[PDB]
């Protein structure tokens, strides 16, 4: 499974598929995704 | 309690519940 960052904190709460969604030391509900790696083509126009 | 607008997102309805105080006889 993956890591997911929270709405307000931004800690790690690398979180099990299935589960609940929250967070760890903290508290709300939501989650958004570490952007990926990932060196990517952008014309500069 | 609710904090939108970090709720909407959540499809929430952002209501609060009502309480009426309610007569049947035993004071209150």
């Amino acid at each position: 499974t993956m890591i997911y960052l929270c709405a307000d904190c931004g800690a790690r709460n690398t979180i099990q598929a299935k589960e609940v969604i929250r967070c760890r030391e903290c508290g709300h509900r939501v989650m958004y995704k570490m952007r990926t790696k990932r060196m990517v083509q952008f014309e500069a126009r | 309690t609710m904090f939108p607008q970090e709720a909407r997102l959540r499809n929430l309805t952002y209501s609060s519940p009502l309480y009426v105080d309610m007569r049947k006889e035993d004071e209150e």
